[PDB]
């Protein structure tokens, strides 16, 4: 089935240069083009501009000319797109695109969030927020795991180990007041299971290498 | 030679600057090019060659300037009659041709001629195929790009073919010169190539009329199909 | 450019009833009998699924609720029998000039019955004493379709400018909102005081209930 998958998250400086780079499964390389989109988050949508990839034919939008180089692989079948000496206000989310034609978006990949500053990245540490020690509920009991202090944004705290998916709240990555981001991810579990199940909550937090365990 | 023949069109550089400007403005193309240049190009293939010394190397700058990804299966051939196959594409716009290709756009109900001395256009006389020689330059870009449009041709393939002639199916046309040579029986399979009985007909039994017949005489030996369906 | 302005800034309609989410172009999009104008839905966490692209055609794959108009001047995007899962973005994008600028966006929300909250509240741990700050939590459930904050009480003494928020979007099937809301003491102004309780409000409320807890005797 025809799909597509890009690259994942990058933390920048103030004038580097960011390269995406996509990969084209499912259909033949060279039929269509590979667009570039942007989202700046709580904002609207903005096109960059499209490349070619049966003969290197490139098409820049008027705003982006100079700093947007697009290329591409026709034997790895990969798209990329460049934009370099960045700065504070250019963190925004891109999109990889595949149209029918030049003015239509079926196809996409996942997204990739790039994040231009300079301070280093924090690795989260964890609090077991426990449950309720007055256990009057009936069956809506719940237990949680305080995360504080990332620098870079993306997490997705895989509790326990991503079978806990039912009753998982977990909240916004919200900059608090100290600078950093944090947010509560509790479950909302039976109260028999909450003192039977043991809820390991596992973080992951991809830039930083860190894999911590809770129970 | 030079003689006996209608000569080039006039506004030729304004109706190719024009014609291929409506290409990049109604249809967003998969490169936004550059229309003057496309010009350059084609003025650099052609201009100031002797008419029947022409050859297909010199129309490759312009044909690697505008390749395109013609839609393989919905494709159609078209043969004889101008006026129905363009009746056929406006009713079958879906199916992609020749006079809907970018090249076919650009080039589209042109002749076009030239001295062999100096950089003029040979405004007034034209080298005819049978009476002068068949090497002219409009002949070479048709011979062209119906060779890269039949090759990436592929799936079903849905030929019409007039009867007005007695010649149902002339040997020397291009369809029967490199169309039907390069038709890639691997890709293609099913070839519902659609007779018409409008104008004068050669013969009864239709569809087992002796030229059809020719062609369903199946040139590859690998024996891909053939199919005939009538419009009475 | 050509500059795009989505007209509806924001929605709020219960499922079974009809929703319409246009936009208005400066100029005619629609030249040489191709009209651009393309929507998009976008849910949270999801990269845009295409929907009404050249202004008639219905991608197959998308439900047949969805009903857009478009013209040379109004662009209309009509969805009659919405659901809870329709909780997104419907941006709006021409692509008749070489500038191929979107719109800027809808916020689209599903208006449902007032619930009432179930408050809990979560003293800090033993490695949160030991390891330095300390951070009491109000977790609410099903509260907050914007109405309003919780409100600290320490030792009947109120302590701002250390109190944020943090708001959860639209479920997709019950519409449940929630809210922490940390309070940042240090590990003496947590030691200084006996009773650090909340006092929640909300329209689905009638009474502010105040959940408490004892210094440590827990």
């Amino acid at each position: 089935q025809v799909q597509l998958v890009q690259s994942g998250s990058e933390l920048k400086k103030p004038g580097a240069s960011v390269k995406v780079s996509c990969k084209a499964s499912g259909y033949t390389f060279t039929d269509y083009n590979v667009h570039w989109i942007r989202q700046a988050p709580g904002q609207g949508l903005e096109w960059i501009g499209y490349f070619y990839p049966r003969n290197g034919a490139t098409h820049y939008n008027q705003k982006f000319t100079g700093r947007a180089v697009l290329s591409a692989d026709t034997s790895v079948s990969t798209a990329y797109l460049q934009i370099s000496s960045l700065k504070a206000e250019d963190t925004a989310v891109y999109f990889c695109a595949r149209g029918e034609t030049p003015g239509t978006f079926p196809y996409w990949g996942q997204g990739t969030l790039v994040t231009v500053s300079s301070a280093s990245t924090k690795g989260p540490s964890v609090f077991p927020l426990a449950p309720s020690s007055k256990s009057t509920s009936g069956g809506t009991a719940a237990l949680g795991c305080l995360v504080k202090d990332y620098f870079p944004e993306p997490v997705t705290v895989s509790w326990n180990s991503g079978a806990l998916t039912s009753g998982v709240h977990t909240f916004p990555a919200v900059l608090q007041s100290s600078g950093l981001y944090s947010l509560s991810s509790v479950v909302t579990v039976p109260s028999s299971s909450l003192g039977t199940q043991t809820y390991i909550c596992n973080v992951n937090h991809k830039p930083s290498n860190t894999k911590v365990d809770k129970k | 030679q030079q003689w006996s023949g209608p000569g080039t069109t006039k506004r030729f550089p304004e109706t190719v600057l024009a014609r291929c400007v409506k290409y990049t403005e109604i249809h967003p193309e998969m490169r936004h090019v550059d229309c003057q240049s496309v010009w350059d190009a084609f003025k650099g293939a052609f201009i100031s060659k002797h008419p029947c010394n022409i050859t297909e190397e010199d129309y490759q700058p312009l044909m690697k300037l505008g390749t395109q990804t013609v839609p393989c299966n919905k494709i159609l051939l078209w043969s004889r009659i101008k006026d129905l196959a363009h009746q056929f594409t406006q009713v079958q716009r879906d199916m992609f041709t020749l006079e809907d290709t970018l090249l076919g756009y650009l080039a589209d109900d042109l002749t076009w001629c030239g001295e062999f001395n100096t950089s003029k256009i040979n405004y007034q006389s034209c080298p005819d195929w049978r009476k002068d020689c068949s090497n002219n330059p409009v002949s070479v870009f048709w011979k062209t790009v119906s060779r890269r449009f039949a090759e990436a041709a592929c799936d079903v393939v849905h030929v019409m073919l007039n009867g007005s002639r007695s010649k149902i199916f002339d040997k020397n046309s291009t369809f029967g010169s490199v169309e039907v040579h390069n038709l890639q029986p691997e890709k293609v399979q099913t070839l519902e190539a659609w007779v018409i009985h409008g104008g004068r007909e050669d013969s009864r039994d239709l569809c087992q009329d002796p030229t059809i017949k020719e062609l369903e005489s199946i040139i590859s030996k690998r024996n891909i199909q053939f199919s005939c369906k009538n419009i009475y | 450019d050509i500059v795009l302005t989505q007209s509806p800034a924001s929605l709020a309609v219960s499922p079974g009833q009809r929703a319409t989410i246009t936009c208005r172009a400066s100029e005619s999009v629609d030249n040489f009998g191709i009209t651009f104008m393309h929507w998009y839905q976008q849910k949270p966490g999801q990269p845009p699924k295409l929907l009404i692209y050249r202004a008639s055609n219905l991608e197959s794959g998308v439900p047949a609720r969805f009903s857009g108009s478009g013209s040379r001047t109004d662009f209309t995007l009509t969805i009659n029998p919405v659901e809870a899962n329709d909780t997104a973005n419907y941006y709006c994008q021409q692509s008749s000039k070489d500038p191929r600028t979107f719109g800027q966006g809808t916020k689209l929300e599903i208006k449902r019955t007032v619930a009432a909250p179930s408050v809990f509240i979560f003293p800090p741990s033993d490695e949160q004493l030991k390891s330095g700050t300390a951070s009491v939590v109000c977790l609410l459930n099903n509260f907050y379709p914007r109405e309003a904050k919780v409100q600290w009480k320490v030792d009947n003494a109120l302590q701002s400018g250390n109190s944020q928020e943090s708001v959860t979007e639209q479920d997709s099937k019950d519409s449940t909102y929630s809210l922490s809301s940390t309070l940042t003491l240090s590990k003496a102004d947590y030691e200084k005081h006996k009773v650090y309780a909340c006092e929640v409000t909300h329209q689905g409320l009638s009474s502010p209930v105040t959940k408490s807890f004892n210094r440590g005797e827990c």
